[PDB]
């Protein structure tokens, strides 16, 4: 599901694929956005992550 | 947003990262803005590969200079296309199809892209008509083909923009049917001196002017013949009218195309050309073509680098036309004009099946005399006339004054000498280079012959001179 | 699950956030050089 709507937003894909920026703050707007939610299995949000 | 973004600026090339799903088709057209005051401007960028990784590779129409990585651009989803109808003629335009004289006009009109596929073969028609000029080389030795394809080769300087406006003087002052000037990587002066010509000789209302000039970004450069030939593909196709297709210069064409190749990352082939010049070549030359029922008479200046006719770009020119008119150096050194190289210059409708018996004939004695005479330039450099036999004497005698005949004084180089041009009817030029030919003026002088009309002039030119015909 | 909207406003506070220019000289060489950054020149 997670890579199902990445798919469906190619602009939060892009900005997430860009390594340039801090993995820190990235990992934050994952899961703040997508990962961190009531509904999301904490395996998959560490795998995610990482 | 499906809008993109600019990664990368190299000269007039610009890559443009667009999300995925949103990747523009090749050959649409594409708007970005530069801000900086001076420069301010929204620049048109055609697409022209995909790179990859929604990513585009695209040509600016405009200097890029102050544009910026990042800012956005916006995909049209449509490529280039400029205004047709009979609204056109009298006016001037760009590349893009903006008017110039009348900055606004024709933003109405029904725009056509300026990308499409040649007619079909089925739809092609040959054509094998002669097109009389008036001038004694061209009628005589490369006539011209109406409905079909003339070009004008030559060096810098020999007189092909000269002889456009002699053509433009003697066909489309006296046409029915719609003319088209492409100004095409040429001097903004001379189009502003074409422009004031036509309003003076009353020739505009019928014409529309093209110009994309030197100080253009080579992406208009290598995109304004295919503006100008839309306009005269929907005048030849949407309403059945002759039209006039002029051409300057064709080779600027090829040049800016191969300036946007090396741009663009491709691997350059034979003397620094782009790989693909034959086939983007043809593809312009075949879409400028008389259809079946449906007549474009185009004539093209094609440029020469120094004086190299080995070079690709006119060499792979030669192949799509119908009359070639080689100009060369060594004609004009001589003060010949026009510089016609008369064993160079061909036409595909110089057989006797065509042009008839008479014509045939005289025009290959003509020929046979001006090879022999160039066969003997060797000795005649060395040793002069004087140690050929009788027979070459009399032939060079008789070349001489024949290559002097070749030249006519010309409507459009009045200018130029302050002489009034003159017009020589065919059967005229036949009969007086048949007499040429047989001998019958041996005994005038052979500046008699020099920048006249018909034999008329011949004689009056003689008795100044203090001969007698 | 899907918030659908939520990602635009976290896109938005995330550049927001993130957001003179100097330069470094990366590589020299015969009359051309080579800078990192100027991300507006
Ligand atoms: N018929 C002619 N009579 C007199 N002078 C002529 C004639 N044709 C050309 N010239 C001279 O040659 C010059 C070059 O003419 P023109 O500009 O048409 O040549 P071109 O081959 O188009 O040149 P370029 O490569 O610079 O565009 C003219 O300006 C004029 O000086
Ligand atoms: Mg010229």
């Amino acid at each position: 599901r997670f890579g199902r709507v990445l798919d469906a937003e190619p602009r939060l894909s892009a900005l997430l694929s860009d390594y340039t920026t801090p993995a820190e703050g990235r990992v934050a707007l994952l899961d703040k956005a997508l990962t961190g939610r009531p509904g999301v299995n904490q395996t998959a949000a560490a795998l995610l992550s990482q | 947003k499906t809008a993109g973004r600019v990664v990368r600026i190299t000269g007039p090339v610009v890559d443009v990262e667009f999300p995925r799903g949103s990747v523009p088709e090749l050959f649409n057209a594409l708007h970005a803005e530069i801000t900086f005051g001076a420069l301010a401007k929204t620049l048109t960028l055609e697409v022209a590969q995909h790179l990859g990784d929604s990513l585009v590779r695209c040509i600016s129409m405009q200097p890029t200079d102050g544009l910026v990585r990042g800012v956005e651009v916006t995909d049209t989803g449509a490529s280039i296309s400029v205004p047709v109808g009979d609204g056109v003629k009298g006016h001037v335009f760009n590349a893009l199809g903006d008017c110039l004289d009348d900055p606004g006009y024709g933003k109405d009109f029904e725009h056509w892209s300026i990308h499409r596929k040649p007619p079909a073969f089925s739809d092609l028609e040959p054509r094998t008509e002669m097109l009389e000029t008036g001038l004694k080389v061209v009628d005589l030795l490369t006539p011209y083909v109406r409905g079909g394809k003339i070009a004008l080769f030559g060096g810098a300087g020999v007189g092909k923009t000269v002889l456009i406006q002699e053509m433009i003087n003697r066909i489309a002052r006296n046409f029915g049917g719609t003319s088209v000037f492409a100004g095409v990587g040429e001097r903004t002066r001379e189009g502003n001196d074409l422009w004031v010509e036509l309003a003076d000789a009353n020739v505009l209302k019928d014409t529309a002017l093209v110009f994309g000039q030197m100080d253009e970004p080579p992406g208009t450069r290598m995109r304004v013949a295919l503006s100008a030939l839309t306009m005269a593909e929907f005048f030849r196709d949407e309403q059945g009218q002759d039209v006039l297709l002029f051409i300057d210069n064709i080779f600027r064409f090829t040049q800016a195309g191969s300036e946007v190749s090396t741009l663009l990352g491709r691997m350059p082939s034979a003397v620094g050309y782009q790989p693909t010049l034959a086939d983007e070549m043809g593809e312009l030359q075949e879409r400028i073509t008389s259809t079946r029922g449906r007549s474009i008479t185009s004539m093209q200046a094609v440029y020469v680098p120094a004086d190299d006719y080995t070079d690709p770009a006119p060499a792979t020119t030669f192949a799509h036309l119908d009359a070639t008119t080689e100009l060369s150096r060594a004609v004009f050194s001589k003060g010949i004009f026009p510089a016609v190289d008369p064993l160079a210059s061909s036409s595909t409708i110089l057989d006797p099946a065509i042009v008839g018996d008479e014509h045939y004939r005289v025009a290959q004695e003509v020929i046979r005399i001006l090879q022999r005479y160039k066969d003997l330039q060797d000795i005649i450099a060395i040793l002069g006339i004087d140690e050929l036999s009788e027979e070459d004497k009399q032939l060079v005698n008789r070349a001489r004054r024949i290559e002097r005949f070749l030249s006519q004084n010309m409507m459009a180089a009045e200018q130029f000498t302050g002489q009034p041009g003159s017009t020589v009817p065919l059967k005229e030029t036949i009969e007086a280079f048949d007499k040429l030919t047989k001998g019958e003026f041996d005994h005038l002088p052979e500046q008699a012959f020099f920048l006249i009309g018909g034999l008329d002039d011949l004689a009056k030119k003689a008795e100044s001179l203090g001969a007698k015909l | 699950t899907i918030s659908a909207a939520d990602i635009e406003g976290a896109i938005e506070d995330y550049v927001s956030s993130f957001s003179e220019e100097i330069g470094t000289v990366i590589d020299a060489g015969d009359g051309i050089a080579h800078v990192e950054g100027l991300p507006s020149v």
